[PDB]
């Protein structure tokens, strides 16, 4: 009961949907990271490693990871935060060397506490990078980690850096229910800084794979 | 310096001032003897299906049977109304889009998002294709709002507190309306094409003059973010959304509030406001998956839309005034009727 | 030739414990196809999986109400050839049925925990519902045999309906069942080992979420080795029986026979377990 | 520039085969249904076959089902015919035609060249009164063109084309559907009526306006042309 | 500074000086605009289903 021209249009819209099935089921075998930060705070090098947003490409054993950057939006956070909400994991880099500068340690907290309880990431991991290791390392030689934890006691060496830096990033996600936060240690030349994510983005699709089997 | 202390203060009390005493009434004692409109049914229609992530934005053709729809999977999808068919399937650059556009004359549409950048795509071509026609930028901040002046015109706004009108063919920024103090989330055109409002994170709304480039007029009375807005048919009066779970009407003559619809049980915000051919009815999307129809002059709801699992994104009214439109973050678009 | 008595034991124990079964499994499956129609708005290959087991073992009791006739007279059936043929054969087709859903059950729990990138753990509800359909006619295949001509035995009730009686013969019934409680028990013991000890290994074990679901996964397979398993050694009981060790003598078989039946009882007590173990007892609704 | 040159023309046999090839550049020719039209040495022209999309959809006139095969191939934008057991009744020019189908669209935009094949030794019938209509520039002009069948469809739409074939040149789209106007064609020429009635107005003849004049139907898939009307003078 | 200052004064200033009209005339503006168009909205007075384009 339809003209010529009306089934040829049903044949094209039908080829179209083909098209766009085919396009989404090659696009949801893909990984994708939002990568976070205080500023000048190692992002640079861990792009390296691997206008407004930036997009990063890469593939680590048969996986391709998009990873988007979002370093130059200078516009209010809340208002376009809630498009990375299918976001498979969120890395965030700090440094450990900021202790001392300026206080700047204190506004990275602020911004993980920030986000790591929005309202839309209360599912996504948090892969923390802890940046700056022999700089932080060289600088608490001389000055002590008082300076921007008072509160803090204990001897001033390396070895209390997994001590009240790691520990201080860790007890900020008040629901520990439902995400899990991964640190790790890097430097400027690692090799295994891709290799983490990996392990992490395995657990994370592991955990989705299991609730969507609903075992769950 | 003092100035900015005392005479901008004493300039807003003269504006106050000259305010009540252009208030004779309220809308709500003329309107008192109107017949109320009386509960409104709609049923689904129709339902489109096709796209794979949420969607955030959509446009009426002007001819009523062809609509524009952009999601986050990276397509910008054409939909023939009547039929469910589709005609073209635009794959963008950019996925992180957050506008779309139909031009008047039905040849263009244009696009834009967080990459601050607004990609004019051209439709009629004689290989058959779609392809970029032009991409404008110059912004710097996302872009949340785009619409087609003319073939050769275009007015933008973006997270950068500040409007921009260009000129498709060369490319350069004609003019550029500031003045704002916060992110810009939304305008709408005058049926004349001669002044447009916009509507900011400021908690205010401003009416600027196409040609001569200033503001003109500044409406508050808002508590939060504004995220929608849209012109009366008469062109005399535009209706505002905010985040406080609020709709407002504002009169361009009077320079004044005139009524405000809100209800009790709704604590969400606001994502879009449309009018009605005649004015009669305000359809206004909300956060919690509803989408309600007030009787613009006397704020009494009237219906709720209710087909929706997710949040209501985009909302229209064809021109001719026989179809609404309304497209969730379920990925799904909703012909009413 | 072959005995196929009827014994006095067997009527004051068997009808309990198949009313109470049956009323069980009815009711809980009932429940179960319910809650997927209704509040399961959201459809992928597990639920289809899930919902295609709960289907098959829902279908035995269209007919599981009928044998109860057998209560009166003892050995008594008062109906005619066909009327009995639809019965046994219905019976057959929703047991093999539940073996073959819970063995891809399992298969798709192994695929999404050990090979989580696999694209197999993503498929369109279209794949998934070919493969139900498949392994419907499957299993419809397997089990459709001679439906109506050969059920009766004739001595008190003109149609004495055995299938699996001592009678030495390698038709279908009797002598292939046997693999699929071995194959598939197999199949389910090495998913769930390899599931539980990579869990393990890479120490994601730390969640209360993650035990619970080791928990059910070796549920899974207690349950399934404690319900399918006591019929298959009676079987093999019966084929040694067979061969010499006073052949062609019923009244040493008397007991054995009884075994069969008294054993079979556990058969459908999957009817009542499952309906706990999988669709309910898990953080999915 | 978009354009369409075809190939594998020439004296044959009867009882022979030959291939015709229509080679595409210059547009997406994987978007585009094609169309192989025939016109025989002095008179009308005639659809010989028709190939969608995808290669979805194959039709195929009365005249030649079954001897007549046509295929596509998208990757290197060609079009091949394959004819087997030609007749003297084959002698013709074929061409190659272009149509892509969506709402607002406009099929037979553009006409191939032509090959020049020579072979030694229920349907709807469009009608054109007229043959022969001596006109002077300057003046105005009507064409008239009858169906045997209601052309108008329950959509509102009515399935009437006019083509323009002017000497030594192959046909141009005029005018699809009744009313709509072919880009780049003049806002001189005009077309109405009804269904079972059309006509066709030129308001100002030039002298680029002299040619023969074609009505087809695209209601039922055995495409029909009219006899044709050409203008003198 | 000094200079937003001004601009901010001087846009006070000139949106300070615009002629404006009682409320009631306006409300009455708005309520004949709506009662005029009454007969032209589907939505508001449904319409027949023989004439609607939408319809199944
Ligand atoms: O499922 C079978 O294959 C089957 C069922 C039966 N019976 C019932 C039964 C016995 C132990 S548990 C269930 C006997 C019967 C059934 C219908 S008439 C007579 N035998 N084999």
């Amino acid at each position: 009961t339809l003209s010529a021209e009306d089934k040829a249009a049903v044949e094209r819209s039908k080829m179209i949907d083909r098209n766009l099935r085919e396009d989404g089921e090659k696009a949801a075998r893909e990984v994708k990271l939002l990568l976070l930060g205080a500023g000048e705070s190692g992002k640079s090098t861990i792009v390296k490693q691997m206008t407004g947003i930036v997009e990063t490409h890469f593939t680590f054993k048969d996986l391709h990871f998009k990873m988007f950057d979002v370093g130059a939006q200078r516009s209010e956070r809340k208002k376009w935060i809630h498009c990375f909400e299918g976001v498979t994991a969120i890395i965030f880099c700090v440094a450990l060397s900021d202790y001392d500068l300026v206080n700047r340690m204190h506004e990275s907290m602020k911004l993980f506490d920030s986000i790591c309880n929005n309202k839309w990431f209360t599912d996504t991991s948090i892969i923390l990078f802890l940046n700056k290791k022999d700089l932080f390392e060289e600088k608490i030689k001389k000055s002590p980690l008082t300076i921007c934890y008072p509160e803090y006691a204990g001897s001033n060496t390396y070895e209390e850096a997994a001590a009240y830096i790691q520990c201080q990033f860790e007890d900020l996600n008040k629901r520990k229910d439902t995400k899990e936060i991964y640190t790790h240690f890097t430097c400027s030349t690692d090799t295994k800084n891709v290799q983490f994510v990996f392990d992490a983005v395995t657990d994370v699709i592991i955990k989705n794979n299991l609730k969507d089997c609903g075992l769950f | 310096l003092d100035q900015l202390r005392q005479e901008a203060e004493q300039l807003k009390n003269q504006i106050r001032d000259a305010r009540k005493a252009c208030a004779d009434a309220t809308l709500s004692q003329i309107t008192n003897n109107i017949d109320p409109v009386g509960r409104i049914q709609m049923r689904t229609r129709r339902t489109l299906r096709g796209h794979l992530a949420k969607i955030y934005a959509m446009h009426w053709g002007t001819d009523s049977r062809l609509l524009v729809s952009a999601s986050q999977d990276g397509k910008l999808i054409i939909w023939d109304s009547y039929t469910t068919n589709k005609v073209h399937a635009i794959p963008l650059r950019s996925s992180w889009v957050m506008t779309c556009a139909y031009a008047p004359s039905g040849n263009y549409v244009a696009c834009g998002g967080l990459d601050n950048i607004c990609s004019i795509y051209n439709l009629k071509t004689r290989e058959g294709n779609v392809r970029v026609s032009r991409e404008l930028a110059g912004h710097t901040g996302y872009l949340s709002c785009c619409r087609f002046l003319d073939d050769n015109q275009i007015v933008t706004s973006s997270g950068d507190t500040t409007c921009a009108l260009w000129d498709i063919e060369t490319g350069q920024q004609t003019t550029t309306f500031t003045g704002h103090t916060g992110d810009v989330m939304s305008l709408s055109l005058a049926p004349d094409t001669r002044l447009f409002v916009s509507g900011a994170c400021d908690a205010s709304a401003k009416l600027w003059d196409v040609r001569e480039g200033m503001c003109r007029q500044t409406f508050t009375g808002h508590e939060s973010d504004i995220n929608a807005i849209c012109f009366f048919p008469n062109g005399n009066a535009f209706a505002t959304g905010s985040d406080d779970a609020t709709c407002r009407l504002f009169d361009l003559r009077a320079d004044q509030e005139l009524m405000t619809y809100s209800h009790d049980n709704i604590i969400c915000g606001i994502t879009s406001v449309s009018f009605s051919k005649s004015g009669r009815l305000l359809l206004a999307g909300y956060d919690d998956f509803n989408c309600n129809v007030w009787d613009a002059l006397k704020a009494d709801r009237a219906g709720v839309l209710a087909g929706h699992d997710n949040r209501v994104s985009c909302l229209g009214v064809t021109d001719d005034g026989m179809a609404v439109a309304t497209g969730s973050w379920d990925s799904f678009l909703k012909i009413w009727n | 030739n072959c005995c196929v008595f009827r014994d006095d034991f067997i009527a004051k124990v068997l009808p309990p414990v198949l009313g109470l079964e049956f009323i069980f499994g009815l009711l809980g499956n009932g429940l179960a196809l319910w809650i997927f129609c209704f509040h399961l708005k959201s459809w992928k290959s597990s639920r289809i999986f899930l919902f295609n087991l709960a289907v098959a073992d829902f279908l035995l009791i269209i007919c599981l109400p009928f044998v109860m006739d057998y209560y009166v007279r003892r050995s008594d059936w008062k109906f005619g050839d066909i009327p009995c043929r639809l019965v046994l054969f219905m019976f057959a087709m929703n047991r093999q049925g539940s073996i073959i859903f819970l063995t891809v059950v399992a298969v798709d729990r192994y695929f999404r925990v050990v090979h989580p990138h696999h694209a197999l753990n993503k498929i369109s509800n279209w794949t998934a519902a070919i493969i139900s359909c498949l392994l419907w006619g499957i299993t419809v295949g397997l089990t459709v045999h001679l439906l109506k001509k050969k059920l009766l035995i004739q001595n008190g009730t003109a149609n004495v309906c055995i299938s699996f009686s001592i009678c030495h013969t390698f038709r279908w019934h009797e002598a292939m069942f046997l693999l699929e409680f071995f194959l598939p028990l197999g199949i389910i013991l090495f998913c769930s080992a390899r599931i539980i000890w990579s869990l393990r290994q890479r120490q994601m074990d730390r969640h209360a979420k993650i035990k619970r679901a080791i928990t059910f996964i070796m549920v899974v397979a207690i349950v399934f080795v404690i319900c399918f398993l006591p019929s298959v050694v009676v079987r093999i009981h019966i084929f040694w029986l067979l061969h010499t060790s006073g052949t062609q003598n019923c009244e040493v078989y008397r007991s054995v026979d009884l075994a069969f039946f008294i054993t079979l009882s556990f058969t459908y007590m999957n009817s009542m377990l499952d309906p706990v173990v999988y669709y309910f007892s898990s953080p999915s609704f | 520039d978009v354009q369409l040159v075809e190939s594998g023309g020439g004296l044959v046999q009867p009882g022979g085969s030959r291939k015709l090839s229509c080679s595409a550049s210059g547009f997406a020719f994987s978007s585009f249904g094609m169309h192989w039209v025939r016109q025989a040495p002095e008179k009308g022209l005639e659809w010989v076959a028709y190939i969608s999309s995808g290669s979805g959809t194959i039709y195929y006139a009365d005249t030649v089902k079954g001897r007549f095969t046509i295929s596509r191939d998208d990757p290197k934008n060609t079009l091949f015919l394959q004819m087997t057991s030609l007749r003297s009744e084959d002698t013709a020019m074929y061409y190659c035609v272009r149509s892509i189908y969506y709402y607002g669209s406009s099929p037979f935009d553009f006409w191939g060249q032509g090959t020049t094949l020579t072979v030694s030794s229920s349907d709807i019938v469009m009608t054109q009164a007229t043959s022969s209509v001596p006109v002077t520039p300057g003046e105005s002009v009507s064409i008239s063109c009858r169906s045997s069948k209601s052309l108008l469809h329950s959509n509102g739409n009515t399935y009437l084309y006019w083509f323009l074939q002017r000497p030594g040149q192959s046909p141009q789209l005029l005018i699809y559907r009744m009313s709509n106007l072919a880009s780049g064609v003049p806002d001189r020429f005009s077309g109405s009526g009804s269904g079972t009635a059309f006509t066709l107005t030129i308001s100002r003849l030039e002298a680029e306006d002299v040619g023969v004049y074609y009505c087809m139907q695209h209601l039922e898939y055995p495409l029909t042309f009219g006899a044709g009307t050409k203008l003198e003078l | 500074s000094i200079a937003q200052a001004r601009k901010l004064v001087e846009q006070l200033k000139m949106e300070a000086n615009i002629d404006r009209i009682k409320v009631s005339k306006a409300a009455a503006d708005l309520m004949a605009y709506c009662e005029a168009h009454a007969k032209e909205d589907p939505l508001l007075t449904p319409v027949p289903a023989s004439e609607n384009p939408f319809r199944e």
